[PDB]
């Protein structure tokens, strides 16, 4: 029969799941980009900072990873 | 001697409690959590604040998530102590919650009063009253800033914080109606109070700032939230009389898995009046003396636990023609239900029937799905209004099935239902999963 | 982005036109059109556990 | 703004947010077995009235049972202030029996003691509203009262009694109604002419389970961790104006015990756990010429004024040896419940917990009296030298003394709440331990 | 019946009951390590008396310790209404030292502030019962008071201090007793002739562990996430009748702080956080000819009437930048605790949380002041223009003003509750951060 | 399944007369799953004779 | 280090005296099994260490 | 002035010989016993 909710239901779950896959790739990519852009850890002053070079070298607190 | 003598007294009967132990009580390891911070940010109110006016506000995107919302009001007493009753609660006549243009929920001043009557308690309830009324015997002209917390699902738990961060294209708005009159502030019963000030108003939203890893997750992934909604139907009370027990069958146009129903009978003239007036202490203006009038409440003492002044003899809920439970007295719904289901104390005239084991919580614990019930009916039997309200002997020495002659003033009936729906948010937009 | 495509189809339309008020689950009569005139638009309930 | 806090991060924060496990801003709720709850009236077998003993069999009208409320309709035999929790007083005792085995048994005094220790705040007030007249009702007033039962299955759905899993056994509740209830059919020792007999009804809240859960209950064996009340009534060593009485009470208790609780009382006046006095609320007529320290202000029978409590100090011994240092009665009255429950306990009611949280369901330390041969409660009483009719003497006295009227508290009720296991197997059940 | 609800099943039930995960009708209890708890009296060194400092080392009787209660016997030096939480006032402070390191310290005012914010309902009333006289007791009355301590290990079993794992480090408590206690040895500034010196006793509740658990504690390292109280006193920029005072108070705090708390008081009168006035309970003699708005009704020192509070508004700046928008004093007095605690806070006491749920033990967001170079609390005071002796002026006034007597609230107490880590290893321990 | 459509012969060759006990009931309209009617312990047995004509599927 | 049950001493009584034999003659020993699921006793046999 | 009762409970015991002592302790037993069931009721009250 017409089944409005099964037809709309399926359309919704299709978009939703496709969107989830996109979003998951999205968060994975951002995490990978942070690790690549700032592939180091901090030091006692910059305790939880995310760093770009071997030494602190202007590390940040706005791009945390792991 | 000492505690070891107990510890050592161990045997087979202890195995169920301590054998092959799994846990301890003396090593709490706290769960590590994400970084966040919470800021209280003022929203700008659109429209025009004042008695009887409508205003609205759009919640700004200062943070990532929002939870608590507190509406501030400044009111000045239009009379002395005893003339007001939760006036800031009364002033916030209603509030609608809108997400992306869709109405998600709507509360009414009477709901705030009904909700409070059932779910707040002890010092929580008193502190609440301290934020909505004058409780230190303040006098005429006294000025106070009131704080009315909102009770939408996201205003009660961080777990349902609205992800403004995941609503990049949809706005979240609050639409408010301010009462045309507030008792003891700009009106005294039907009389206006000359010189009364218009209220000052401000809406505060508490915002959560998330760290990068969590913000990214929120911004990118879709979400769904299990949320609460309030349904409401207003109707006329089958007014009782000295000559009869009125009865009424109200078909409830309700939907969704409902946690509980709640209702009250009231005199719409006087905010919060759910019971009859009487010449017994606190039951009417001037009660206990010659000047007592059983046509006006002691506003500061509008609520009461004296069930003799309530109008419900008994009630049942019938579903599709079949009784859902046997008919029970009004006192079941007033005292027993909340004993079992909430743990607070409900004032006379306010009733609860839960379908949930624990209706006061967030976690579903049993629901009645009214979207699958063609005919959900609340069946009420009222008490006989034969008691002379001006005579304590009659008011206090009476029986189970009767009430005050002044109980016929409680002509309005407000029936509420709280249910669970799903709010879905994705790719910057959102709305509810179930229409009805 | 793609939000304008699922927002319009997010809400579900669960309707309960002619339901059984009894306690026993009714048998599933497949609503298959056999008559051109006076056709139904009830959309029978497909959510019905027996339980009895 | 909030961001300035968010970035304020250092080593001190690692323990709170490093390697995060949870959030607070996203809650997942659990899906649960579909069920419905209904309050169904039971048939009472026997004549209900004062002094009668009746019972009900809980008809199998659903799958599991939880809450039980006994309804009573009482009338006032006098004015406000003449009754004290009369519906609680009326239900003299309640016995829970499954398949013929006594599981538990409560007494009106237990309900009062339980309440004194474990209910609190508004729940306590509301409870009072369900068992008494608290809005200054007058003589002739009629009201329906609700006395909840407090058996293990009546406190949490988590211990719902699986009637569906008990096909071969009946579940019965026996109720003894008091011969007299103060302010309802008697005033002190005097009958009240014209007093009405109570109306009574028992309501049981049933759970209707979905097919899968109902099948599992019906077919599988079960083990429900439950509580039981042990109780022995006894004589209080009576103190006097000239002496501090002392008493060694053998505690014939068994099973893992969460706590002991006790009170001293005047058996004539329900709920009287303290001495009477001519201070406001402490006796009938207190504050005026007519004050009598032989009759309580019934509506104000309870009090927090320890000066009227009889116990001076106490200790519990296990196998003849001190279990803890002797503490003052006020420790057992105020601190024990502060430490372990979180409410306020009325004077004259005492608690000693063996459990971290005696008020909860989860076992948290018990004293297994089945492994202890000589458990003794050792009590020391205050000197009964204070003239109860004189506020100066009543209110200005010392720690070790009390009212001369404290010698009326000749009854002692000692309770012990313990764990046991209710086993259900193949349609029938009973207690794991004897 | 209930079955009519179960049959009403549809699409909207799937998100609640489809593929169910849990039930409510059967509780799984966890099996726990066997233990027992004993109350043991400590020996206290140094003379006990008003103004004296005494101390005790906790005896190694058990393995872990939790609750600690300080008992004090005080005698009323005047009639009812002359004292205010006198046992709390008496215990001026308590210092916790482990292995020679200061771990924490509480103050009588903190106990009052803490109570004002975090205790509630009957928990609070009973607390009052254990520290004051609340049944209109008269001069000469003697009472034993119990003051529970509020150190991290005194609040939850979860943080029981592992004396067992501290084989080489002692745990000591130092208790400072107040030089004077209102209504006991002094009445305002006047000494009470014949007043008794207090009797003191310190009790510690010991937890005895079974073999397996006891072994783990003695041998393994531990990291206990604990709370600490930071506290300093400040001079108040008191209000004037004609001008509005304001003040920038540097916050000398460090560590991940759950919340700040503060109050404005009259250091003369313990617990006075508000201005006095001729309204019921707001001053000695209020309501009559003798009303004196310079002397409090001590038994009613605390009030909820915000009109007598001094703070107009406040904000916290971090490194010179506003953390949150400026809010009124009533916001910090009523809303903050509404949101974060759920109790009722007395006028004059203010809370600002940096945490989602500061009332619990579980950390839920903190402000780490060790990373904030310049944190400041900015307070704006109400003008003290209202004639305290005239109820019309006291009760009919505006939001921005208070009683002239508010000028006497010269002391400001600012507290911060934070987290730290108490590390225990190889029989020794101390804090991870200083 | 198995239900009321079973006609059993009498236990003796003559005129019969049967009774009906039905002690513990089943008030709910839904037929409860039939229990085993075994004997777990030898102390508290019950003469309940588990009901027949009550099993859905 | 870490004394376990030899600190307070072994319990020479236990729960054997809950149904102790008052007669001078020794009572016969029972195998001490668990015949029924319900009413499982937790009382030790109380056997005389040296017969008269 | 009424006195409180003095009370004592006496039990008469049977002492068995050796063979029966063992048999009773070791063998299972089934004793046919009596029980009293009791319920109180209000009497419909008769009248003149």
């Amino acid at each position: 029969w017409f089944s409005r909710d099964l037809n709309y239901g399926k359309a919704n779950s299709k978009i939703w799941n496709a969107t989830v896959a996109k979003g998951l790739k999205g968060i994975a990519n951002e995490n990978a980009e942070i690790r690549k852009m700032y592939p180091y850890l901090g030091y006692g002053d910059f305790t939880g900072a995310i760093c770009k070079g071997p030494n602190n070298q202007g590390c940040t607190y706005y791009a945390n990873y792991t | 001697a000492g505690g070891l003598s107990q510890l050592v007294a161990y045997g087979a009967q202890d195995v169920y409690l301590t054998g092959n132990p799994q846990i301890t009580f003396f090593k709490t390891v706290y769960r590590r959590y994400t970084n966040f911070a919470i800021e209280s940010i003022q929203q700008t109110i659109n429209g025009s604040v004042g008695f009887g006016n409508k205003v609205s506000t759009q919640i700004s995107r200062n943070g990532d998530l929002i939870t608590d919302i507190v509406v501030e009001f400044v009111l000045t007493k239009g009379g002395n102590g005893g003339t007001t009753y939760y006036p800031a609660e009364e002033l916030l006549q209603d509030v609608e919650l809108e997400i992306g243009g869709q109405r998600i929920d709507k509360h009414y001043n009477d709901w705030f009063r009904t909700y409070d009557a059932l779910f707040r308690m002890n010092d929580d309830r008193y502190n609440y009253r301290r934020m909505t009324d004058w409780v230190n015997n303040e006098l005429v002209g006294a000025q106070k800033r009131f704080y009315v917390p909102l009770i939408f699902f996201f205003n009660q738990t961080p777990g349902l914080a609205l992800p403004l961060i995941a609503l990049q294209y949809h706005e979240v708005k609050l639409y408010f109606t301010l009462a045309s009159q507030v008792q003891g502030v700009n009106y005294n019963g039907s009389s206006a109070i000359a010189g009364a000030a218009q209220p000052t108003m401000s809406v505060w939203v508490d915002y959560i700032f998330l760290d990068t890893q969590e913000r990214t997750r929120f911004a990118q992934l879709p979400h769904e939230y299990l949320i609460e909604q309030l349904q409401f139907t207003g109707s006329e009370t089958a007014t009782p009389s000295a000559t009869t027990q009125a009865s009424q069958n109200i078909r409830l146009n309700f939907n969704h898995p409902t946690k509980y129903l709640a209702w009250n009978f009231n005199n719409p003239t006087n905010y919060g009046q759910y019971t009859a007036l009487a010449n017994i202490p606190g039951a009417c203006s001037g009660a206990g003396t010659a000047a007592a009038t059983v046509t006006t409440p002691d506003y500061g003492n509008t609520g009461t636990y004296n069930e003799q002044l309530a109008v419900l003899d008994s009630a049942k809920i019938q579903l599709n023609g079949q009784d859902r439970f046997a008919t029970r007295k009004g006192s079941y719904f007033n005292k027993v239900q909340p004993y079992q289901s909430i743990g607070g104390v409900t004032p006379a005239g306010v009733y609860l029937y839960s379908f949930a084991l624990k209706p006061a919580g967030r976690q579903p614990s049993g629901t009645c799905n009214f979207s699958r019930i063609d005919n959900a009916t609340l069946s009420l039997t009222y008490k006989t209004c034969s008691i002379d309200a001006t005579s304590p002997a009659a008011v206090l020495g009476n029986t189970e099935t009767v009430t005050a002659n002044t109980a016929t003033l409680l002509t309005a009936l407000n029936i509420y239902a709280k249910n669970y729906n799903v709010l879905r948010i994705m790719s910057g937009m959102g709305g509810l999963a179930y229409a009805n | 982005l793609t939000a304008t495509q699922w927002i319009g189809v997010n809400t579900q339309g669960s309707s309960l036109k002619n339901a059984n008020y009894d306690l026993r689950a009714d048998p599933i009569i497949p609503k298959a059109d056999v008559g051109p005139w006076m056709m139904s638009s009830v959309d029978p309930n497909i959510y019905q556990k027996p339980l009895f």
